[PDB]
């Protein structure tokens, strides 16, 4: 049962430094060639760097050459990526990856990690503001009724929205966040049969780990 | 270097249909090509390699074919678990480059969206900002145009839209839209209106409120 | 003799490539044969670790690229 587990992702300022690593369990580590592969916010995947099973030999995509350094501690069953001189453009999910064992040349990347996210930007960390979205005085008649709450002006990603401590999953929609110069804004929506609105508490829970924020909001009518 | 071009960028099919993604290299690869699968919010899984051979535990409905410079991937009679993204990469020359990727989504009978307009909260006004929010939830075909009418005439200034991924349960889409203003700008009008014009019907879905209703 | 040239465990692939083709000139067989030999010998006789990476550079990779891949750190 082969596993790759990356970690060390985080927020870093342009021209900063950060070091990703990947713990391999499952197979003889020093028997394989390894890589780091990234996926853009857009979702274009770009191979970045590769390394000898021994470790003394490396190779780099032009796009990182001389900025990034790949390495492995074979005894620690670990692969590393040292990043320096970070471009905003380096903002990606970084994937740790194994070259398959069997072809004369490498014929596939066998296995992937799950990835850690790296965001490079200068924008400072910020706690969100949660405001409720109650459907004010009008509409509503329908069997189902929609409520929501908006999570405004925070950085960086991610945020975690939940309705009544998770006990209202299905019928929820949390919208992808939107960068609004230096700051994120996301909204989320629940729908509930309206005969069990006001007189049944509906609260959302907003978690912003990056700045130690837990927030809840009753959804008081108008 | 060798570059990979994929297409389509996206296509959407129905369970049971057959489908062909293609892939095209700037040089020859003499079959040194692989295809990865990526389901929403998961990491890529190798699915085919050397153009033709399937990775282990990949159902047989998948075939790869091609030679020289154009290769392609085909899925016979789709199953729900096949919908996602698809990337090809080559293993000939040294930068192993990737196709742009082909996004595969599920077809289904058209839904109209459920539109919900939301005024600002008092809390927010207290801060100095106002945002009027619109949910356009759970519709088929992915596209809609939204239209914001302050008072009666349009406004295209401070709008901001977000789109969900194809719903896992029910294969539909939703959209959030957020018209933002100064508390001060906001307390200067009456109509606030949200117009969703969408395939499902001719005349738009209109939802509005007046700032007077307490 | 050519069978004897093999890459040292810290010798960079470049200098090993000079030794090889030096030696290869010295031996006397068809240009044809000496090319076959290269094909068998040169990648195969690189330091065990270095082939690892060479294996991953793909078939298409040039010498120029290999030599780069296989200098030190």
């Amino acid at each position: 049962d082969v596993k790759l587990v990356e970690s060390g992702g985080g927020l870093v300022k342009p021209g900063g430094s950060l070091k990703l690593s990947c713990a391999a369990s499952g197979f003889t580590f020093s028997s394989y060639t390894m890589s780091w592969v990234r996926q853009t916010p857009e979702k274009r995947l770009e191979w970045v760097a590769i390394i000898s099973s021994g470790g003394s030999y490396t190779y780099y995509s032009d796009s990182v050459k001389g900025r990034f350094t790949i390495s492995r501690d074979n005894a620690k069953n670990t692969l590393y990526l040292q990043m320096s001189s970070l471009k905003s453009e380096d903002t990606a999910m970084y994937y740790c990856t194994r070259d398959e064992g069997n072809g004369n040349y490498v014929e596939a990347m066998d296995y992937w990690g799950q990835g850690t996210s790296v965001t490079v930007s200068s924008a400072k960390t910020t706690p969100p503001s949660v405001y409720p979205l109650a459907p004010g005085s009008a509409a509503q008649t329908n069997s189902m009724v929609t409520l929501g709450c908006l999570v405004k002006g925070y950085f960086p990603e991610p945020v975690t929205v939940t309705w009544n401590s998770g006990s209202l999953s299905s019928g929820v929609h949390t919208f992808p966040a939107v960068l609004q110069s230096d700051l994120y804004t996301l909204s989320s929506s629940v729908t509930v049969p309206s005969s069990t609105w006001p007189s049944e508490t509906v609260t959302c829970n907003v978690a912003h780990p990056a700045s130690s924020t837990k927030v809840d909001k009753k959804i008081v009518p108008r | 270097d060798i570059q990979m071009t994929q297409s389509p960028a996206s296509l959407s099919a129905s369970v049971g249909e057959t489908v062909t993604i293609t892939c095209r290299a700037s040089g020859n690869i003499h079959n040194y090509l692989a295809w990865y699968q990526q389901k929403q919010g998961k990491s890529p899984q190798l699915l085919v390699y050397n153009a033709k051979t399937l990775a282990d535990g990949v159902p047989s409905r998948f075939s790869g074919s091609g030679s020289g410079t154009q290769y392609s991937l085909k899925i016979n009679s789709l199953q729900p678990e096949d919908f996602g993204s698809y990337y090809c990469q080559h293993f000939w020359s040294t930068p192993r480059t990737f196709g742009g990727g082909t996004k595969l989504e599920i077809k289904r009978a058209d839904a109209a969206p459920t539109v919900s307009i939301f005024p600002p909260s008092s809390e927010q006004l207290t801060s100095g900002g106002a945002s009027v929010v619109c949910f356009l939830n759970n519709f088929y075909p992915k596209d809609i145009n939204v239209k914001w009418k302050i008072d009666g005439s349009e406004r295209q200034n401070g709008v901001l839209n977000s789109w969900t991924d194809q719903d896992s349960k029910d294969s539909t889409y939703s959209m959030s839209s957020t018209l933002t203003l100064t508390k001060d700008e906001y307390e200067r009008h009456n109509s606030y209106t949200c117009e969703a014009t969408h395939k499902t019907s001719t005349s738009p879905i209109v939802k509005s409120f007046n700032r007077n209703e307490c | 003799s050519i069978l004897d040239i093999k890459q040292g465990p810290k010798e960079s692939f470049r200098d090993y490539v000079d030794r090889f083709f030096k030696t290869l000139r010295a031996e006397q067989c068809t240009q044809d044969v000496k090319n076959w030999m290269t094909d068998t010998l040169l990648v195969q006789n690189a330091n065990p670790d270095c082939k690892t990476i060479l294996r991953a550079l793909g078939p298409g990779a040039t010498l120029e690229e290999m030599m780069t891949a296989c200098q030190g750190v």
